[PDB]
């Protein structure tokens, strides 16, 4: 697996010219320094592992934080449990790195970090409490309530957690509709016609293909609601596996501005420097 | 049935095997193997129809 | 049952672990795959493609398109250099945003040879030569032809192949050199000069642009994984 | 500009009465998204039409709506004491925009 | 037989240069039909061929001393090109590769440089606050393309929001620095080299076949490098021209036409 | 069931700044469009501002465009509105309400605001010098 040698070179005075080439035919030249200057036979022991796509994908990274309360129920506003759509899109850092390519293929991996504190030191007063994450495929009911019969999970996936042990971890294969995940998809979900009675029966935003792409989850706190409030968020942190990808693209070079590849803000990416200054 | 295979040895003291199992039925649940090969980068340096040796002219 | 010890570590999460885990939608029918057209495998083959450089950066040419193209004339005063690097490819701001500068900020250390080549946009009547040149560091920058020709260096004749290449080859006392501003690890420097002149005949315009690309050889690597400083989130 | 709508309607007991409600092909005339409210003094606007002809669940069925070219109708049948109140029509427009129409009061003779 | 002389024929269209540069496949791979084992619909499908697969030619452009650049889409730019246009709008499904030509000639005292892009899933960016809320309309406008800008100036229409694209030349309308799209298959027309560019597109996509009347999979980007000049004059200009042609195609599910609003 | 509440009305002086909040509850107001309305003593109706599912779209009328701003915090189930160079012919009472828009007929998104069908009591406003 290392890299090829060096070869030894000597002096040259020939008809044939590899220095010369000509980009407009679209291909790099494939140089090597013995073709220009004089080289020794070097045996060559670097290698490349540590660079294949497994080894640059191979992280955990944030994607999500979900908060949830845990308080004797009012009327007014709460967070007795909460709800989140599954998406990359929320953070930078990842989203940099798989939108470096336009199809990839891979399974997936999850892990779960829980916190929480108090909010007031009337009491202090609090047992351990145990946390449910539930799996929401597109097109089943939702919750509307913290203890509705949404909760019974008769066939949705679901995770109790215990306050202080080690994270949760869940592994998932590759669903996907079609033969590869699309991270840039130029088209529309539907078309105008000559016929339409009016413009919304065929108006649609640019580059959006479905509407819930992986679904939702939602969390809660099982425990009943202890005298004073108690406040707790969970991490959500995402690992690809098994991973592969074609078609390369230029990375981004200026701050992200929602789903889309639109662009506001700077625009101005490049800093200033002299042109005969070291 | 196990699976051994060959460590790239570091560091020395002074061949290392390590032993590798997968539990769950599902193939989604096994680990990542690394035991990646590479490819030519000629699709994308050199797509053109008709190649030319590099000291011969390029028209 | 077993007897067993615990030993440290026990009940971590570390980031870069490689273990195991059940599935959470056992019995699923994955979709097979197909042959899609332009597969890639190793980071590096991105490196090893030719992109343009931003070379001039001028306070009012940065960050417009008039940032990569250098000027050539016939009547540019013929002691002075054309244009000026130092070979520092993830920290220089002109090689930082090419393809290689970006797939190297996402690692510590880097090795291998580089690739640089020019473009001349003229018209076809156009004709001169030029002088590039590489020097290791630790001596004087060069600033003049005089001293530029002692180093490693090419003669680029203008004709009907436009283009000419110059390889940097690896000349280094560590085996790797760091992606960061240190002093310790420094490159060299990279300078150009005329030779002769450009010379045109009668009706043709006499000034014209020239165009530069880099890229890394075949025996280019890097090991140490690291996150990158080109993209940020506001609160 | 605010839809156009008459001052005010009167009718007796028992009696049918209609409203109108008038815009542009910017509006009213160009979406099929219209709604009327009916608001009593001190009260906050409650809805009692949407989509044109829908009804809320809940509301009478003697109210309806329809409408045609540019303008659109509210009809109220069996006209009695507490359909007194104000109604106000709503639409859609091209602009990204709501506009509100001008306002009519009912008076029950 | 050198290089620089070529000559291509489909069907019953011919194409001839003397001042090629060279051939460019994309990612190495030509055009082909649907393999038995990759199919997906379970229909007869539908493969005129040489009605079908031949040059069009579309509208010629102007390359003034201040233009920034011009970008087409496929198929879009195809919609109304005869038997390829009504096969399109009659079937659900479609599928074809293409062979794109580009034309510029110029004398020997002329300078300048135009590069050629073909982009894979070619998204662009709007021009006002709302994100992604470009009309179908706006974006496909046909062979007649679109053009680049210098700089990104915020829509501030007070009748309507116009929605529409608004591509910085130097961001390559997507964000990225332009100095990268040599990722891209690509062929470089320098005046005093070559007068044409050639490139052979498969079909790429996550899917065996998919709709042509709502995705396009491939665009076509030109921008001047380097900009023209001719002899101590300033109202210099010379045309460009571009021919397409589809390869390997078939479409599969049959019903009514469709008539989209424009 | 389905509940508003504004706040943050009060006096203020012309050309003045003032900041009103609104606060919902009983349903997923992370997934559903808002609006404001006002109604100045004895007068009709007027729409003043809305906001999307999406805080990129975002519009004004005309009478209130470049100085009041309006956004929304997911987080707390929060509507706001700030106000600017403050005028005597602002003075009236603002409501809080909610949109049906949104749930198409799937693959469609940003829609047309279909109207409101839940309204807050409303907070009162007076701008005098
Ligand atoms: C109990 C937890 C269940 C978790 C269920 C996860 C559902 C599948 C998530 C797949 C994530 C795919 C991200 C990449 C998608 C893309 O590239 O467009």
């Amino acid at each position: 697996d290392s890299l090829p040698d060096t070869k030894a070179s000597g002096p040259a005075h020939s008809k044939e010219v590899p220095a010369l080439t000509a980009v407009e035919t679209g291909a790099t030249n494939p140089l090597a320094p013995s073709d220009t200057v004089q080289t020794r036979h070097v045996v060559q022991r670097r290698s490349r592992s540590e660079s294949t796509i497994e080894s640059f994908f191979a992280r955990g990274a944030c994607v999500a934080i979900i908060e949830v309360d845990n308080e004797q129920p009012t009327t007014r506003a709460q967070k007795l449990f909460a709800m989140w759509r599954i998406t990359y899109k929320d953070t930078v850092q990842l989203r940099r790195k798989l939108e470096f390519f336009t199809y990839s293929r891979f399974d997936m991996e999850f892990t779960f970090v829980v916190t929480a504190n108090f909010t007031n030191a009337n009491n202090g007063h609090a047992l351990n409490q145990v946390y449910q994450i539930m799996y929401i495929p597109p097109g089943a009911p939702t919750p509307k309530s913290w203890d509705d019969y949404t909760w019974q999970t008769s066939s949705n996936p679901s995770i109790f957690y215990t306050y202080g042990a080690a994270p949760a971890r869940i592994s998932v294969p590759y669903v996907g509709l079609a033969n590869a995940y699309s991270h840039f998809y130029d088209g529309f979900a539907k078309v105008p016609l000559k016929t339409d009675a009016n413009d919304q029966i065929g108006d649609s935003l640019y580059s959006a293909m479905t509407v819930d792409d992986f679904g939702v989850l939602a969390v809660r706190v099982v425990n009943d609601h202890n005298p004073t409030k108690v406040t707790s968020k969970v991490r959500i942190y995402m690992k690809p596996k098994h991973v592969r990808v074609w078609c390369p693209r230029p990375p981004r070079a200026v701050p992200y501005y929602g789903p889309g590849v639109d662009y506001r803000n700077n625009l101005d990416p490049l800093s200033e420097k002299g042109l005969t200054t070291y | 049935g196990a699976q051994v295979s060959s460590q790239k040895v570091g560091a020395h003291e002074n061949t290392i095997n390590y032993t590798t199992i997968n539990y769950y039925k599902d193939s989604a649940s096994n680990a990542a193997s690394k035991q990646d090969y590479s490819q030519d980068p000629s699709k994308f340096t050199e797509p053109l129809k008709d190649v030319l040796i590099k000291t011969a002219p390029a028209l | 049952g077993l007897p067993v010890l615990n030993t440290p570590g026990s009940n971590q999460y570390l980031t870069s672990d490689n273990h195991q885990s059940p599935c959470a939608i056992p019995e699923f029918d994955v979709t097979p795959p197909i042959d899609i057209p332009g597969e890639v495998k190793n980071m590096m083959e991105l490196a090893e493609i030719d992109t343009m450089i931003p070379l001039n950066l001028e306070s009012t040419k940065r960050n417009t398109m008039d940032m990569y193209r250098v000027t050539l004339s016939d009547s540019a005063d013929l002691s002075q250099p054309i244009l000026c690097l130092s070979l520092s490819p993830a920290f220089d701001p002109r090689l930082s945003h090419t393809m290689l500068g970006e797939v190297l900020n996402y690692y510590t250390h880097w090795a291998g040879s580089l690739k640089f080549t020019f473009l001349f946009c003229g018209s076809m009547m156009a004709t001169g030569k030029i002088l590039v040149a590489y020097a290791p560091p630790g001596a004087q920058p060069p600033t003049s032809r005089k001293e530029a020709m002692l180093g490693t260096h090419v003669i680029w004749d203008l004709g009907l192949q436009s283009s000419c290449t110059m390889v940097v080859p690896w000349i280094s006392n560590v085996t790797y050199r760091q992606t960061t501003q240190d002093s310790f690890t420094e490159g060299g420097y990279i300078s150009m000069f005329y030779q002769t002149r450009i010379v045109v005949p009668l009706s043709t315009p006499k000034s014209m642009s020239m165009l530069g690309f880099v890229s890394a050889c075949n025996d280019f690597s890097v090991r140490l994984l690291r996150d990158t400083t080109h993209i940020s989130q506001s609160a | 500009s605010a839809l156009t709508q008459p001052a005010s309607v009167s009718g007796s007991p028992g009696q049918s009465i209609t409203i109108s409600c008038t815009g542009t092909s910017s509006d009213v005339g160009g979406y099929d998204y219209v709604s009327w409210y009916q608001q009593h003094p001190g009260k906050a606007p409650k809805v009692m039409i949407y989509d044109v002809s829908n009804r809320p669940s809940g509301v009478s069925n003697r109210f309806s709506g329809s409408k045609s070219g540019n303008t659109a109708s509210l009809t109220i049948s069996g006209l009695q004491a507490e359909d007194e109140a104000e109604y106000y029509c709503t639409s859609y427009t091209r602009s990204s925009t709501l506009v509100f129409g001008t306002g009519t009061k009912v008076t029950v003779l | 037989y050198s290089d620089r002389v070529l000559q291509l024929t489909l069907g019953n269209s011919t194409i001839t240069t003397q001042e090629a540069a060279n051939s460019v496949v994309a990612y190495g791979r030509w055009p082909e039909f649907i393999r038995d084992d990759e199919a997906n619909p379970v229909d007869q499908p539908t493969e005129p061929d040489v009605a079908t697969c031949r040059f069009y030619t579309l509208d010629t452009v102007m390359w003034g001393k201040e233009s920034k650049g011009w970008w087409w889409k496929l198929p879009d730019a195809l919609r109304d090109m005869g038997l390829f246009g009504q096969n399109m709008y009659y079937h659900y499904l479609g599928r074809s590769g293409y062979t794109v030509h580009v034309q510029c000639n110029a004398s020997k005292f002329h300078q300048g440089a135009l590069g050629v892009f073909a982009i894979p899933e070619y998204c662009l960016a709007g021009d006002s606050d709302k994100q992604r809320y470009t009309s179908y309309a706006n974006a496909n406008p046909g062979e007649r393309g679109g053009k680049f800008y210098s700089q990104f100036n915020k829509d501030n229409a007070v009748t309507s929001p116009k929605r529409e694209f608004c591509p910085v030349d130097y961001l390559l309308g997507c964000g990225v620095l332009l100095g990268n799209a040599f990722v891209y298959p690509h062929q470089i027309i320098n005046l005093r080299t070559n007068n044409s560019a050639t490139i052979v597109l498969p079909y790429v996509n996550a899917l065996a076949i998919d709709s042509m009347v709502k995705h396009n999979n491939w665009g076509i980007a030109i921008l001047p490098l380097s900009p023209l000049d001719f002899a101590q004059d300033s109202s210099v200009e010379i045309p460009i021209t571009v021919t397409i042609a589809p390869m390997c195609s078939e479409f599969n599910g049959l019903r009514n036409v469709t008539a989209p609003k424009f | 069931e389905v509940q508003l509440v504004e706040s943050g009305g009060g006096l203020v002086q012309p050309g003045r700044s003032l900041r009103l909040s609104c606060e919902a509850s009983g349903f997923n107001f992370d997934d559903y469009a808002m609006h404001w309305v006002r109604q100045a003593p004895g007068k009709g109706l007027e729409w003043v501002s809305g906001i999307s599912w999406s805080s990129s779209s975002r519009d004004y009328a005309d009478s209130v465009k470049g100085r009041f701003t309006i956004s929304r915090d997911n987080a707390k189930n929060s509507l706001y509105l700030h106000m600017n160079s403050l005028r005597e012919e602002d003075t009236a009472l603002y409501y809080c309400a909610k949109d049906m828009s949104y749930y198409g007929s799937g693959g469609v998104l940003h829609y047309y605001y279909y109207g409101m069908d839940v309204w807050g009591q409303g907070t009162t406003v007076t701008v005098s010098s």
